[PDB]
């Protein structure tokens, strides 16, 4: 044994741990203007003097990197400047995280006078025209910018947030990042933008005031300013100009949310249309007969071949075989199976098990060892069985949670313990606990296996497992008397001899209260018996009353019920597979000691709140054997949801809750009415909840939805191409397209001002350039196209070939999106097809020619004879300008990458030799054309190479040469030259012509014409992919690998040629778009989430928005936003009413219409009166029902008359997740969030347009119930998703983690700490060490042990003296936390 | 709760008493000892 | 941009050596050396 | 010496290499000269004093 390296302590007292209070989307980071201090301390280390005595100039700096902070760690910076110049590089390790150069300088750098300002000019302005702390960083954090209580400077500022009071503390990192961000605060949006270029950075500390004396709690602000002009946030001795940002894909910082759909179930006997019925398709009942008809004569194979007698119970398989023949070659079973699995018709079960452990069982040779050999190897495929279609028909993730959760409400517990005997043969946790139990988050559960021996499959499970004898009564350990509040017996009870027996030890185990799960074969009894014959032992089972069990070991379905209610089970839910499998939820019947007490909660008006709540109140003094039960006999009633808020505060023993839909009860209503007779059926099975609706008695439940469907592609008229992820090509679908509306989206800003004619055009084959991977792929950002397609849906495609209004066949180019079924091309843009060409031909012409003309005849100057070097002949814009080089006779030099290309240009092109071609790998041509040019040089150079071959380009040019770079992979350094306005910037102009189409473009549009006309513009070679193969075609355009242009196929071309388009459907995802021609009413809708989702609409196409307030705009947010949708070009109107009454729902919808019809009612009014049901009054009791309960029906009475009727498109009533999972103290708040659902499924029972979303919690606009909160920018994701729904209501909420049971979670922490204990001392496996070894042992010294104490403390209640500590061992440790 | 680090560069001379020219004491008696295996780690002093 | 200034810096004159920019500063002297199409293009200006 | 290799085992390019003075040498004198190297980019910087 380069410059100053900086050490940044992130530790607990560190005076630099500000640091960590600056994340973007949850991860922490340094801030983009940390480095410039760096870098600023850095030169002034240099130079001797204090850094806070130099003035600085820090330009063109750019961020390649972010440097990631991490809490309790230490991060080594190196910045290295060059003494002379001023370079500089702030770099971690070998990696780049900030370069540009710094100036030093004694004279005035600051250009701006804002460090000479005192005062705040925002003195006596109203609190309606400020924004302060909380809403400046309201907004910032709705973008993903999460800054702590350090970083947020910004004490107020006006509603343009030009001026600012900007705070000074003396950190300086803090300081600068404070003053970028009043840059931010000058760009509303959505999108998080991450900074990655500083055109310009001045501090002065010199007019900069001092750091405040130590010891300060307030200190001063310093006015700020923000310059339009010249784009400089200049606030004290600070000037940040020109900085530039690139669009950041917004990370989720949870895991995804859990989407439900909140849908009615029958319990018994569900019809084929009901969410509780099996899921049997045609297809399974298909699989179901083929397995049938193969285990059948499979048997009658076994027997004739059994020739060894080696097949013991074969008196049971003659059995068998007889059976099926009453309810009925080997070479065609297997035949048909095997043609049902081979083939990929898309109607294709998830796999085939039962035919393939069919297979083994009847293929395995008959000889000596047969059985136990036999026995071992089905034991080995046990899991085809398990998961299996017929099998996992009943085990299908709407029943298993609908199940568990039925039971969870009717347990009155906190922790749910659950009991699955025999588990090894027929398993359910492997489906319980991943389908239903894994979502749990109010109620705990603890679930037991139990089994003869160690259950193998259940070792991955948060399970315990006990031991002891399923098969056989009397030996049923005592310890399980009372103890699961659930019992599975997944085929158990087909392999008890004496069923009674077995049933009566069973039911002892069952705590007061419980259920029983059976699942056993009811039907087609002899399918899987062939299985059980040779993996059963003892194949004898006693019948009895029932009848005889079938073989030995099966009942019939009927013969399981008849044989359940014998005991007096009261059959509390019954799904028959019909295949197969049936299942049976069973709890013994409940026999009050005292009369039930009924109210009747029909009134909306809360006449009962009285009655209720003095019943309510004398519920923990009277008997347990006392219910009160909340009766409801109207569609609309919130008996529901405001029963399970009554449970968090008076438990589930007593309460229980009936409602009869009286809309869809059928034709035998039930009569609930005190001692009636269905009520007596209700009193003895005591469930919590009771709804009689579409027929059956059934319970509302939220189905998950899988995260498949949420990308579900149906039919659409109009679609287009988008990506799911930036920057991933794989990710290109097809999205609905807001073209069904007529209008695009974008038309906001800079597009609002063009007013070009278009012309709608059926678009038939599209084109694909080079410009459209370089968008896919994320080599180039949206934000470098022009700035009228910021707002647009999609930025692919320009070109394409279809057929106009008129059904003429045309070409042309039009801003994006273009890869779409339908378009508004510009007239001016707009070529016709000669009667010569294909439109497959006509697709590969608009682009390719306009770019050659444009670089060759608009900006080269090209003349007759001149030199032109051509980069890239072989691609399409090459073979386009070769074509008018040509034309112009030319003297053209191409470069062509290998032989092939070479050779396609030839024949092309027959008057191209030899000598017009040079190579593409080596900067070899420069030498060829110099000499062949003989020193002239070439008029004009299209450039597309990068590099040296760049460099050697420019060289030949001649004296009055034109280079035109096209290329689209510019270096940095070329970037801050297009930014500086030292070049231009040619590779996106053909794309600016078409949003401006002016003088310059029609040029282009007469060149490309003529040249048609003329035989210049020819059709280049094309290949045509398909809709479907999206992906593959991008694919293809960037690899390179061969010539020809890329075009997808969207329609057929009809034979004819003047003729309309027919109408087709395409499969496309889902993308909600608001007619911009509507008006939209928000009740509610200044707001947090009214204003979020407003300009959410605002950016999918709506134009015109009527939001209504108690008082309308009352703060600087509101106004500001408000100003920002008008600014954009948006109809607001803020009305300051509230729509409880007649008169103000007229008000509301005569100003609606007045801007236009109707095209949307959202309701997200919000009154919340939090307390404990008892210390609440009337006038209280119905503080939340007016937003949810009379807002609601004025509405929606509004819009089932015309003419809202008709013109309506949306209704979005929002909701909360206390209607499906109840919440303390807020029982006024689910009777009206409960009241607003039944409103919502009213109209959907009519057909009309109903949206309900049901949230649970939103951040942005902590934990609660373990739930945490989503982000809004992923609330509005599943918020598109609900809008193109056919559900009525969607449960969003998002998980903290996936439940575990209680001690499977208890030993998680105890893992945990003693882990951290471990590594204290430093071992990385903790359980790897001996467990009576002592501390002292190992090597612990003084700082250790008082850092064991400290993390102990920290980690749990234990406070251990040091000496005890070096003297207690693993085991101790463990021993003492449980205690 | 600490000490500060110091320099130093001293030195002594020892005589025999009987041809001594100078005398400032007398060395009675200087011994050394260890702390062994002590629970409390190798830098902990031992009182014992 | 008409950049016609004679004390340019290093950066832009390596500018000037590669191709990247034209030297516009010293073209009427060339113009005077050729005389050709586009002097006369200014003598005409002139006179006229 | 900064990539740690022999520097007659690797390959260098300079490019746009501007003198902006002359070294003066001086018989029987000690010339100390330094060299300064950006790491990443390569920006390098011969400087007397
Ligand atoms: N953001 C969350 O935390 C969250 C969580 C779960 C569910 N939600 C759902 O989202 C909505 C709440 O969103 P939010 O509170 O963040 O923003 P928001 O819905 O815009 O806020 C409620 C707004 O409703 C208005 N309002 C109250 N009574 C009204 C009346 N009679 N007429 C007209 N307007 C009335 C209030 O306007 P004034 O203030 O001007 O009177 C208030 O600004 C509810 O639908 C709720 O179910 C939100």
């Amino acid at each position: 044994y380069s410059d100053n390296v900086i050490d940044i302590d992130l530790s607990e007292d560190s005076p630099e741990n500000y640091l960590l209070e600056h994340a973007v989307d949850g991860r922490m980071l340094f801030p983009a203007t940390g480095t410039l201090v760096l870098a600023w301390k850095t030169l002034a280390k240099l130079k001797g003097v204090e850094f806070e005595q130099l003035g600085v100039q820090m330009t063109n700096v750019q961020i390649h990197q972010a440097l990631f902070l991490n809490p309790g760690g230490k991060t080594t910076v190196s910045v290295s400047v060059m003494p002379i110049t001023g370079e500089f590089q702030v770099r971690d390790g070998e990696s780049l995280i900030s370069s540009g150069v710094i100036t030093s300088s004694e004279g005035r750098l600051l250009e701006t006078d804002q460090h000479m300002k005192k005062g705040s000019v925002l003195d006596g302005k109203p609190d309606k025209e400020l924004l302060f702390t909380k809403e400046i960083y309201r907004e910032f954090l709705l973008r993903g910018y999460e800054y702590g209580a350090a970083f947020q400077g910004i004490q107020r500022a006006s509603l343009d947030a030009t001026d600012t009071d900007i705070r000074w503390d003396g950190r300086w990192i803090s300081y600068l990042d404070t003053v970028l961000q009043m840059y931010l605060l000058s760009k509303p949006g959505t999108h998080q933008a991450l900074p990655t270029l500083l055109e310009s950075v001045t501090i002065d500390p010199r007019v900069h005031p001092a750091q405040p004396p130590e010891g300060t709690t307030e200190f001063q602000v310093l006015p700020g300013k923000w310059d339009p002009v010249l784009q400089i946030a200049a606030a004290g001795g600070v000037e940040i100009r020109s900085c530039h940002s690139i669009r950041a894909s917004r990370r989720l910082n949870h895991d995804p949310p859990i989407l439900e759909d909140f849908a009615f179930a029958p319990y018994v006997d569900p019809r084929p249309s009901d969410r509780s019925a099996a899921a049997v398709t045609p297809a399974l009942r298909d699989y179901a007969d083929a397995c049938f008809e193969f285990s059948r004569q499979g048997m009658k194979r076994w027997l004739e071949n059994d020739k060894n007698n080696v097949l013991p119970n074969k008196e049971e398989i003659k059995e068998a075989l007889a059976m099926a023949n009453k309810h009925a070659n080997f070479a065609s079973a297997k035949a048909t199976l095997e043609a049902l699995v081979n083939n990929k018709n898309g109607h294709r079960l998830p796999n085939h098990g039962l035919f393939e452990m069919l297979d083994i069982a009847f293929s395995e040779p008959l000889e000596g060892d047969y059985w136990d050999r036999l026995r071992m190897k089905l034991h080995d495929v046990r899991t085809y069985l398990w998961d299996d279609p017929i099998i996992a028909a009943l085990e299908s993730p709407d029943i298993v949670k609908l199940v568990m959760e039925t039971v969870s409400d009717n347990v009155n517990q906190q922790v749910m313990e659950i009991l699955e005997v025999g588990a090894a043969r027929g398993p359910y946790y492997r489906q319980a606990i991943p389908k239903a139990l894994e979502y749990f988050s109010i109620k705990d559960w603890q679930y037991t296996v139990a089994d003869q021996g160690f259950v193998e499959d259940a070792a991955e499970f948060p399970v315990k497992m006990m031991q002891f004898d399923p098969l056989d009564p009397a030996n049923f350990p005592a310890e399980l008397t009372e103890s699961c509040d659930l019992l599975v017996l997944k085929w158990n009870l087909q392999m008890q001899v004496d069923l009674d027996a077995a049933i009566t030890e069973f039911s002892k185990m069952i705590k007061p209260g419980g259920f029983l799960l059976v699942l056993e074969n009811g039907t087609r009894l002899s399918t899987f018996f062939p299985i059980k014959a040779i993996v059963s032992a003892s194949l004898g089972g006693k019948g009895g009353p029932e009848g005889d069990r079938a073989m030995g070991c099966f009942y019939t379905d009927a013969q399981w019920s008849a044989l359940f209610a014998r005991h007096g089970f009261e059959q509390i839910m019954h799904i028959p597979d019909g295949i197969a499998v049936s299942m049976f939820l069973l709890r013994k019947p409940f026999e009050p000691s005292v009369a039930p007490i009924i109210i009747n909660v029909d009134d909306l008006e809360c006449s009962w709140l009285e009655e209720v709540q003095a019943r309510c109140a004398e519920l923990q003094d009277s008997h347990k054997d006392s219910r009160l039960w909340l009766v409801a006999n109207t569609e609309l009633s919130g008996v529901l949801g405001f029963l399970r808020s009554l449970v968090w505060e008076f438990g589930s023993e007593k309460l229980r809750c009936i409602q009869i839909d009286d809309a869809t009860a059928g034709p035998n209503p039930p009569k609930i009415s005190a001692d009636s007779a269905d009520f007596k059926e209700l009193v003895r099975k005591d469930l919590a909840y009771n709804v009689f609706k579409n027929g059956k008695w059934g319970t509302y439940r939220g189905f998950v939805i899988s995260d498949a469907d949420r990308q579900k592609e149906r039919p659409s008229e109009y679609v287009y191409a988008d990506w799911l992820s930036a920057g991933d090509m794989s990710s290109l679908r097809w999205f609905d397209s807001p073209l069904k509306t007529g209008h695009n989206n974008g038309m906001l800003g800079s597009k609002m001002a063009h007013k070009l004619e278009t012309e709608t055009c059926s678009v038939y084959y599209a084109g694909l350039n080079l410009r459209d991977i370089i968008l896919a792929n994320g080599t180039i950002q949206r934000d470098i196209l022009p700035e009228e397609t910021f707002f647009k849906e999609g930025v692919l495609g320009v070109e394409f070939s279809g057929r106009n209004s008129s059904g003429k066949r045309v070409m042309g180019l039009c801003p994006p999106p273009a890869l779409a079924t339908t378009v508004k091309c510009p007239v001016s843009s707009l070529w016709s097809v000669p009667d010569q060409w294909t439109l497959e031909e006509a697709a590969t012409v608009p682009l390719a020619y306009a770019t050659a003309y444009y670089c060759l005849v608009s900006e080269g100057g090209v003349q007759k004879g001149a030199t032109v070097f051509i980069h890239a002949g072989a691609s399409v814009v090459g073979q386009a300008s070769i074509a008018v080089a040509l034309s112009y006779n030319c003297e053209i030099f191409t470069l062509t990458k290998n032989s092939d290309e070479t050779a396609l240009l030839k024949s092309m092109y027959p008057q191209l030799n030899d000598r017009n071609f040079c190579s593409s790998e080596d900067c070899s041509f420069e030498k060829y054309i110099r000499k062949e040019t003989k020193g002239s040089g070439v008029d004009v150079v299209i450039n597309t190479l990068r590099g040296k071959f760049l460099k050697a380009s420019r060289r030949l040019l001649s004296k009055k040469g034109k280079f035109v770079d096209i290329g689209f992979k510019v270096d940095s350094n070329t970037q801050i030259a297009y930014y500086t306005r030292e070049h231009p910037d040619l590779r996106f102009q053909l794309d600016a012509l078409l949003e401006s189409q002016g003088p310059e473009w029609t040029r282009l549009f007469d060149l490309v014409q003529a040249g048609i006309h003329s035989g210049v513009v020819k059709p280049l070679k094309r290949a045509v992919y398909s809709m479907d193969k999206i992906v593959d075609a991008f694919k293809t355009v960037e690899a390179e690998r061969e010539a020809g242009k890329i075009v997808i196929k969207i329609r057929d071309e009809e034979r004819q040629k003047v003729c309309p388009t027919p109408r087709t459907s395409f499969p496309a995802i889902h993308r909600t778009c608001f007619h911009p021609d509507k008006s939209h009413i928000l009740v509610g809708g200044m707001g947090g989430m009214g204003l979020e989702t407003a300009h959410w609409m605002v950016l999918r196409g709506a134009k015109k928005l009527i939001l209504t307030s108690r008082y309308g705009i009352t703060t600087g947010y509101q106004a500001r936003k408000i100003a920002f949708f008008k600014q954009l070009g948006v109809e607001v109107e803020v009305l300051a009413l509230s729509v409880n009454t007649r008169k103000a729902a007229d008000k509301v919808f005569e100003h609606a219409l007045k801007m236009g019809p109707v095209g949307g009612i959202f309701n997200m009014a919000m009154v919340l009166y939090n307390d404990d049901f008892l210390k609440m009054n009337r006038e209280q009791f119905l503080k939340p029902l007016e937003s949810k309960i009379t807002m609601t029906m004025l509405l929606d009475d509004k819009s089932r008359e015309k003419p809202v009727r008709d013109t309506l498109d949306h209704f979005v009533m929002f909701s909360s997740l206390i209607v499906s999972g109840g919440h303390l103290g807020q029982a006024n708040y689910a009777f009206g969030s409960t009241v607003l659902e039944k409103i919502c499924e009213r109209r959907k029972r009519d057909g009309l347009p109903v949206t309900t979303p049901q949230w649970a919690s939103i951040a942005d606009v902590t934990i609660i119930c373990r739930k945490y909160p989503q982000r809004f920018f992923n609330v509005l994701s599943v918020f598109d998703f609900m809008m193109s729904s056919d559900n009525v209501v969607t449960i969003s909420y998002v998980l903290v983690e996936k439940s575990m049971g209680v001690a499977a979670g208890e030993e998680s922490m105890v893992d945990q700490v003693l882990r951290a204990v471990g590594k204290v001392l430093g071992i990385k496996d903790v359980s790897s060490v001996d467990g009576d070894k002592e501390f002292i042992d190992m090597g612990v010294d003084s700082l250790m042990s008082v850092e064991i104490k400290q993390a102990l403390e920290r980690d749990a209640g234990l406070v251990i003296s040091t000496k005890d500590t070096q003297l207690m061992t693993f085991n101790t440790l463990r021993s003492m936390v449980k205690g | 709760d600490g000490f500060v680090r110091g320099e130093v560069a001293s030195a002594i001379l020892l005589k025999k008493a009987d041809t001594a020219k100078r005398v400032y004491c007398t060395l009675v008696g200087s011994m050394l000892n260890n702390d062994g295996n002590q629970t409390n780690g190798i830098l902990y002093p031992n009182s014992e």
